[PDB]
């Protein structure tokens, strides 16, 4: 996954 | 344009950019050719299901499995299918086929983690045709992500870093470690150099090219 909030 | 983008970086990187006398990297910067279009977020699913990713116009997509693709454009509505030899089909949520409800309702559910989780790359930007991820895969230190208008995107992994490699425009879009956000000529490059840590990133996106052209 992309990086988180 | 895979091959095209292969050689600018060819050029460039054989130029060695980051031994210039005198590097000027700023002289390099074109501000007009930012892309339109980049990846914001994604999420690999794809033991079960794909990759499902966000662009910077929020609008949504999903590479499924099968090589199939579902566009959902940012009016939440608007709906976009291709079949794995490219076949397009133009429909909506409210009026769509029962044969894609499960592929929408996928496409929903990352639509929806996205939103709750991830931050979105690029968002301090300020705003065609919308392309669709034509392929993808991972290394230990990026994802590649090659959009269908010619773009090719590798976000590192370890220090959030980003290029999107634009051959129309022979330019990339580099995303530094404090997410500031320029575009360069690669010609210009090539004349005015650039730092190591750029340098660097363009022979590993030659590496990463080079992978997708086969």
């Amino acid at each position: 996954q992309s990086t988180x909030l | 344009h895979l091959s095209d983008m292969l050689q600018q970086l060819h050029s460039v990187n054989a130029s060695k950019p980051s031994e210039r006398g005198l590097v000027r990297q700023e002289e390099a910067e074109d501000p007009a050719c930012i892309p339109i279009f980049w990846v914001s977020k994604w999420v690999d699913y794809s033991d079960k299901y794909g990759l499902g990713y966000q662009l910077c116009d929020n609008s949504v997509g999903v590479l499924f499995n099968d090589s199939t693709r579902l566009i959902l454009y940012n009016d939440g509505d608007s709906l976009q299918y291709i079949e794995r030899d490219g076949t397009e089909s133009y429909l909506t949520v409210s009026s769509h086929p029962n044969s894609l409800m499960k592929k929408i309702t996928l496409l929903k559910y990352f639509r929806n983690y996205m939103s709750e989780h991830l931050l979105k790359a690029g968002a301090n930007i300020t705003p065609a045709r919308l392309p669709y991820l034509r392929t993808w895969f991972r290394t230990r230190s990026a994802i590649i992500l090659h959009l269908s208008n010619g773009s090719v995107q590798i976000n590192f992994f370890q220090d959030h870093t980003k290029l999107i490699l634009c051959p129309l425009m022979a330019a990339v879009t580099y995303i530094d470690e404090k997410r500031d956000f320029r575009t360069y000529r690669l010609s210009l490059l090539e004349e005015y150099g650039c730092c190591k840590e750029l340098a660097s990133r363009l022979r590993y996106a030659r590496t990463m090219v080079d992978k997708l052209l086969s």
